């Protein structure tokens, strides 16, 4: 005889955005009207101090500096596929035979694996998008040290 | 000082393994466990044969 | 898998299946005994010292 000693399956590791240390740079918020939002903004108002000047020299008038900051938008996406045979087995039972039961349970397990995989992919894609944002805004060492 | 296994293990064949070796020249180890998990609808076995 | 941003192709599911096989390597060692050893093992001639 020839023997099958075992059949193996990889156990996945699930990651979440909040569990990462990269989330420390984030202030994460849910907003159920986000699709209806045109980009949001923040307003700032600063009045600088000044020093009294000596005789003869011109004085400094008092300035107000008002600035604005804006937001960026960047959605993400991922698909999962199900076959028509998987769908028809998932929906309906033909006969009560053991094989048909196997096919029904197998379609259910196919769908469950696909949903779990997509959910993990969504968490990972959020992490990836935030890291890309950080790399997009971050200037290199020589610029910031010169500043 | 290290704790090591004192004896070789024992790989044994179930009677369904015997029937399948006779009829098909093949072995599926833990054949009855595979059967029970397959019929109950459980997607994972507990451990390797 | 990792979700994709605008303009980049999203990655599809894959299932990868591989198999591994055993190998054989018998060993042999002989030992031999002389016919005198086989005679004197069983036979006690007259029982002297």
């Amino acid at each position: 005889f020839e023997a099958i000693f075992g059949t193996f399956c990889n156990r996945l590791e699930w990651v979440y955005f909040l569990t990462s240390g990269l989330a420390a740079a984030a202030h994460a918020i849910k907003f159920h009207d986000l699709n209806k939002l045109t980009t949001g903004k923040m307003l700032f108002h600063v009045q600088v101090p000044r020093v009294a000047s000596g005789a003869g020299l011109p004085t400094s008038r008092q300035t107000t500096i008002m600035v604005t900051k804006y937001s960026e938008k960047s959605p993400i996406t991922i698909p999962f596929e199900l076959s028509a045979a998987c769908l028809t087995y998932l929906r309906e039972t033909f006969e009560g035979t053991i094989l048909d039961k196997i096919l029904n349970v197998e379609a259910m397990h196919t769908v469950l694996r696909a949903l779990k995989n997509t959910a993990d992919a969504m968490e990972r894609g959020l992490i990836h998008s935030f890291l890309q944002t950080l790399l997009r805004k971050a200037p290199p060492y020589f610029v910031v040290q010169t500043l | 000082t290290v704790s090591a296994p004192a004896t070789y293990g024992n790989f044994v064949l179930s009677p369904e393994n015997a029937v399948t070796a006779i009829s098909y020249h093949s072995i599926l180890a833990d054949f009855n466990s595979y059967k029970a998990h397959l019929t109950s609808g459980q997607p994972h076995l507990p451990n390797d044969s």
